[PDB]
């Protein structure tokens, strides 16, 4: 009973050269598709290993090895063998030995698999302690980049921060559930509380969101003595981490994307200095009811992001106007707005600039760029 | 600017003979333009002798392949063999070209000729 | 002003058209090359030294002079020769 | 429909209307799902909770107070209340309310003058 | 400009070099004293009254003279001696 020494002795106390090594295991170089799918395999394998979660915790308590199960433990046994061969390859590529025993990945691996080795050499496996493996999961941004799903620089930091937030939250909940099912060792677990893995997660949520319903509490003494420090630290980390997520929520590129052509109906392009009074003066004389033919799409174009009440103006003018972001001197941008079938292309020019000639040269620049892209569209530009 | 190279030269521990060389952007740019006024294309020809570019092949028979074979060349400095002492500079020029497809443009004499 | 002057020189006619005068233009933004010539495959992704104006020699920029630092670090006499 | 124009009307339209709509729709959904009972557990722990206590519990869940007088006794209800916590303290704490602090206060002395005769 | 002038007069060449030429200077930033001489262990931590320029007398600063009030409140030296 309570033979925690076997896990402690295996982990705590213990603290053809390149035929396959550089052929397959390329992390730092990231050269071969073999290494690429190898990292993919370890990520998916950690995910599957952690998939046991509460349906594992909700099932009856730890006992001896059985024969028939919902899921075969031998798959997890091969998972442990896979992690052990990874530890061996990292040991033969350890470079600095002392830093190898110091590094977080090696120490967490030496914490996690020797329990499975205990399960290998004795049929007395313990269900707990095998759920705080989110350290491997903390980084799927590399997987996303390798799968080219997301490649922009405005999402990589956001996904990294979200990943580490989720992983730290999950591992805190896991350690708390371990503490709950543990009880006081000096009191021979006679003060232990019985709770499944579910409730600890929402308890961590209501502590993080500074609500604290109190329907169930931290009855265990060392559990309470850990929540005091957790409240001290996690709140500070959270308050430190909002300042570099607020802008990423806010700076997200709005009014981007391409345009979808609709046949049988024409459309014009308006580029140049656009501001609330100018677009109002254009709209109130273009969409007047007495002019029957108004069945053209007034697509816009500018470099800076729109603000003020222009968004609400476009919102109430839903079916008649659109908007896009990007300069007019870029042929890729011009292709995106799809002027190749445009009936015409108006231009609005600033008339309040201090230097009249600079703005007029800018208008000439717009005209030469547009005519270089498509040499047959009709342009109606301003002058000063 | 070209009116600060003198200030830089005035520093006590500056030995341009040793190899402390200061690149003046205006001097080199306007020199390139002025020398191109004598012969058109010399500006881009000189500018393409320093970008360490590799050879790229184009099979379209356009001017891209020829100009890229041109830009593939670069320049270096290297001591030459001892067998060429009593001979003349034109002689070693033609011998080097016809033998190993190498052409010189200058030699160190102190002085560069 | 530089692009406008180049366009005016290349477009204005004489007693002989106006496409035979040689012009060398100084530029500060490399993406502006596509406006200097009218028969070329315009692409902002293409670098300077592969472009038709730079190949013809009727353009120049100060951005292509960054390589000289590395070249003169590796070879000592290159700057003196230049 | 001919309401007095002060732009305080449009401010309350764009803030209080959406806030109230979200509040009562959340309250109604939580009332229905809590009185429904456990779906896969033969509907055993269906609490006798009605709309008034649901509204009060939702307000206690919101803000910061931690009253344990009433709470979610089911796993699905508790997890979904966590989802409302996330959604509320994200959207209605960093998207809408900055306008309500940007409103500030009304005019200071924006009255008029009535000419009392004789002076 | 003052630092450059001092370096230039030190670097002058004669038919016999300028490094032996007597010179004092004047400075307004006491942290700029280190550039004046090169055969020294120029360290920013040392106080002004200890660095080699002041020690040799080839430098000066107005900021040194701010101790005059404290040194004259207890005596009569400024009246006659200085």
């Amino acid at each position: 009973q309570r033979m925690w020494w076997a896990f402690l002795a295996s982990s705590m106390v213990t603290f053809w050269m390149t035929s396959v090594k550089d052929w397959a295991g390329v992390m730092i170089s990231a050269q071969t598709l073999t290494g690429r799918v190898l990292v993919v395999l370890v990520f998916a394998l950690s995910i599957g290993a952690l998939v046991i979660y509460f349906i594992d915790s909700s099932n009856p308590i730890e006992s001896c090895q059985n024969f028939y199960k919902d899921f075969t433990l031998q798959i997890d046994m091969a998972f442990n063998v896979f992690f052990l061969l990874y530890f061996g390859l990292r040991f033969i590529a350890a470079n600095d030995k002392l830093w190898f025993w110091l590094e977080v990945n090696s120490v967490v691996d030496f914490f996690t698999v020797p329990p499975v080795f205990v399960s290998v050499y004795l049929n007395r496996s313990w269900l707990g302690l095998r759920f705080l493996r989110a350290l491997r999961l903390i980084q799927f941004s590399e997987i996303l980049q390798f799968l080219n799903i997301l490649k922009t620089s405005n999402s990589i930091k956001l996904v990294n921060l979200l990943s580490i937030f989720i992983s730290t939250w999950l591992t805190a909940a896991g350690f708390i559930h371990l503490v709950e099912n543990s009880g006081d060792p000096w009191e021979n677990f006679q003060n232990n509380q019985a709770l499944t893995y579910w409730e600890c997660v929402y308890l961590l949520m209501v502590t993080m969101s500074t609500v604290g319903y109190g329907d169930v509490y931290a009855k265990t003494t060392l559990g309470r003595l850990f929540m005091v420090f957790f409240i001290l630290g996690g709140l500070a980390m959270f308050a430190s981490y909002v300042p570099e997520i607020i802008e990423l929520i806010g700076n997200r590129k709005k009014y981007g994307g391409s345009y979808s052509a609709v046949s049988g109906r024409k459309h014009i392009v308006v580029c140049g200095h656009i501001t609330l009074e100018s677009v109002s003066n254009f709209l109130k004389d273009f969409l007047h009811k007495d002019r029957d033919d108004v069945n053209v799409e007034i697509v816009f174009l500018h470099n800076i992001s729109p603000n003020l009440e222009l968004e609400a103006l476009f919102k109430r003018h839903f079916t008649q106007v659109e908007f896009y972001q990007g300069s007019v001197l870029n042929p890729h941008d011009l292709a995106r707005v799809k002027i190749e079938s445009a009936d015409a292309c108006l231009i609005l020019a600033n008339k309040y600039c201090a230097d009249p000639d600079a703005e007029d040269a800018s208008n000439i620049m717009r005209v030469i760029s547009i005519k270089n892209y498509h040499p047959k569209i009709r342009i109606i530009t301003q002058m000063l | 600017q070209y009116h600060n190279k003198a200030h830089l030269l005035n520093i006590p521990s500056w030995n341009w003979k040793e190899g402390d060389d200061a690149i003046c952007l205006a001097e080199l740019k306007l020199g390139f333009i002025a020398q191109s006024c004598l012969a058109q294309g010399l500006s881009t020809m000189l500018a393409n002798l320093f970008s360490m570019r590799s050879f790229i092949k184009i099979e379209e028979d356009t001017w891209q392949k020829y100009y890229l074979e041109g830009v593939s060349n670069e320049m270096y400095t290297e001591y030459l063999s001892s067998a060429f002492v009593g001979l003349s500079f034109p002689t070693v020029c033609e011998l080097c070209f016809v033998k190993l497809k190498l052409l010189m443009i200058a030699i160190e004499y102190s002085r560069i000729l | 002003e530089c692009i406008l002057a180049s366009l005016n020189i290349k477009s204005m006619q004489f007693d002989t058209t106006g496409v035979n005068i040689p012009i060398i233009t100084e530029l500060v933004n490399d993406t502006n090359v596509q406006f200097l010539d009218q028969d070329d495959d315009d692409d902002p992704d293409t670098e300077l030294y592969l472009t038709q104006p730079f190949a013809c020699g009727t353009a120049f920029a100060v951005s292509v002079l960054d390589s000289l630092m590395s070249a003169t670090y590796f070879n000592d006499n290159i700057l003196t020769l230049i």
